[PDB]
């Protein structure tokens, strides 16, 4: 039996955290989950013009969205500004990237 | 000769192991992880699908009574009325106004589509563990599928492989299980006896086609109303039919750890948890001796640029000196770096695709018999997210002690010779007395 | 013009006979049998404002 397929989802790529915004044009529903060990996870139903922002943590994020394939997507390593520029922007590029040890040591 | 192996279970990323034997070229292999699955030993409880009721005509008996002899059968549920009066299309049914008799008989059966959907409730225990590998070392690259009981063993050109034990019995499952079409649930279904009207499987059966059954499905009987001939019947209504609606959530997407959940047969793929062992014995067919392959020395190499990526973004040319042309194996010696091209041709110069993401690897690399070492610094990337997994494995993101712990070496602190001297002073104090 | 939202084409009058368009279209390949031409795109996002 045939069934439509829904529009596509433009994803926009933040820091740790990506929104994806959906044009439903018939109701529909949203499932992710994360990857790690822990399962953190959620699903939603969508009716009209709305953002949702889920989490990407290293572990990797997985979600599906109507009846597409499953996709994947995974945080490069983390972003910053000048990495081993000489003064404390060594200390500041380690403020990302598991901080609380750098916060520790300092 | 047999030896050891670590292999993270992750599908996609590649893996160097290096043998060493005194008198021959060194050689290296790479190992890539394709196929997992886990099929757990299932038995069986019993399944549930949806019930019927089949009434059968109401035997009307006027101005005598009826004596309703019962049935082997579930839930054959007797009841005699007095004092009716069926009023049909024909005046009145019989002819007589106190001694009338109705009687109503009813049973609960399974009904006749539920040979094809039905839910079935297992208990589910321990499972296994297959693998599918890839086996390239230059020389002819098999596929591979094989199981990870230990004792199982599979072969190529006298070169053998055995996997198990396994590292962890991390398991995506639970004791107890029920699976519909195409997904699988974790709920504590009630026992064989439990019949909890309108709750999960009210109907039970031991099989498909097993001629008895259970059913508790909360049956009772009315007395008619004025004229009208009919069973009035009181009941609650279907569990079953209930639970197709109000349960959301199955372990298809609540599953951990990634790992994908399919049907028929029950089993879960690509999980990504824990090593593998391999012990592998080789064969004599590409075991090349020592004063066959190039022999080279003085490796002027070094490194171009890196990055932070997570695929092939750091590359690193490197140069030598070609006594005779052939090809050569390389490997690293650390855990920082991985490198992608496994053999390169001596011929010239060489290329290599390091990737390490973890601040600025320093890397020790070796061609035939030979070692150094190569640094350089890495900038961040720009983008946030990328589709496709890891291949760096390292959770060493510490720099190993170069180009930025430099200012260790510069705010050592240096006073305590100062102290030293203030001894001295205590020395020369104490010279008088 | 991120396809979806408001100006998701436009023109700097009712004759500027070029228009900027950014909506996001594709065309796949059809099934078998049936001659038919599928493609897909956000709707028309002005009346979803
Ligand atoms: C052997 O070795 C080799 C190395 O060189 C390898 O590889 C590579 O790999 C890859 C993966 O698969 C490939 O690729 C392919 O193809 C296909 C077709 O379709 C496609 O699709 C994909 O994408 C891809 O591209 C390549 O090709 C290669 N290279 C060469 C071969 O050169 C392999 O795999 C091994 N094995 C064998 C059997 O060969």
């Amino acid at each position: 039996c045939r069934v439509p397929l829904a529009p596509e989802a433009l994803v926009r790529s933040g820091k740790r955290e990506a929104t994806l915004s959906l044009h439903p044009i018939h109701p529909t529903l949203l499932s992710y989950r994360t990857l790690g060990r822990e399962p953190v996870f959620d699903e939603q139903w969508i009716t009209t013009q709305t953002e949702v922002t889920i989490p990407v943590p290293v572990e990797g994020v997985e979600y599906r969205w109507g009846n597409h394939k499953p996709q994947r997507l995974w945080s490069q390593l983390t972003t910053e500004g000048r990495a081993h520029g000489w003064p404390h922007e060594i200390i500041e590029y380690y403020y990302g990237l598991h901080p609380t040890t750098t916060i520790v040591v300092v | 000769y047999e030896h050891t192996a670590v292999i993270p279970n992750q599908v996609g990323f590649p893996y160097k192991a290096h043998v060493a034997r005194e008198g021959y070229s060194p050689l290296t292999l790479q190992m890539q992880v394709v196929e997992t699955s886990l099929e757990p030993t299932l038995n069986l409880e019993y399944i549930t699908c949806d019930y019927k009721t089949k009434v059968p005509s109401p035997y009307v008996k006027c101005c005598g009574t009826a004596e309703c002899r019962t049935q082997d059968k579930p839930e054959y549920k007797c009841a005699v009325f007095t004092g009716v009066y069926p009023f049909m299309w024909g005046g009145a049914y019989c002819f007589c106004d106190s001694e009338n008799t109705q009687m109503s008989e009813a049973y609960v059966e399974r009904a006749d589509v539920c040979k094809h959907d039905y839910a079935a409730a297992y208990r589910a225990h321990t499972a296994s563990l297959r693998a599918k590998i890839k086996v390239t070392y230059g020389t002819v690259n098999q596929t591979v599928e094989a199981y990870v009981n230990g004792d199982h063993a599979v072969t190529i050109a006298g070169t053998k492989f055995i996997f198990g034990p396994v590292s962890t019995a991390w398991t995506p499952f639970d004791t107890k299980i029920v699976v519909y079409k195409g997904e699988v649930y974790n709920q504590d279904f009630p026992p064989y006896g439990a019949g909890q009207p309108g709750r999960f499987g009210d109907i039970q059966s031991r099989t498909l086609d097993s001629k008895d059954l259970y059913a508790n499905t909360g049956l009772k009987l009315a007395r008619p109303a004025a004229g009208n001939i009919h069973v009035p019947y009181t009941q609650t209504p279907s569990g079953f039919k209930t639970w197709q609606k109000d349960r959301d959530s199955p372990l298809n997407a609540k599953a951990p750890f990634g790992c994908t959940i399919q049907t028929n047969p029950v089993r879960a793929m690509n999980c990504a948890v824990g090593n593998i062992p391999v012990s592998m014995d080789i064969a004599d067919s590409a075991f090349t001796r020592l004063t066959d392959a190039p022999i080279i020395s003085e490796l002027l190499c070094t490194v171009s640029t890196c990055t932070h990526s997570s695929d092939f973004g750091g590359v690193a040319v490197l140069s030598y000196k070609v006594e005779k042309a052939g090809r050569c194996d390389v490997h690293s010696h650390s855990n920082v770096a991985v490198l992608q091209e496994v053999s390169i041709e001596a011929e010239g110069r060489s290329v290599i695709h390091f990737s390490t993401a973890s601040a600025a690897p320093s890397f020790i690399v070796s061609v035939c018999s030979s070692r150094a070492t190569c640094t350089a610094k890495c900038e961040p990337p720009k983008d946030h997210v990328v589709t496709y997994p890891a291949n760096h494995n390292g959770i060493t993101l510490p720099d190993l002690s170069s180009t930025a712990m430099t200012w260790a070496q510069h705010l050592a602190g240096g006073v305590g010779l100062l102290i030293a001297l203030a001894v001295l002073i205590l020395v020369i104090v104490t010279c008088i007395t």
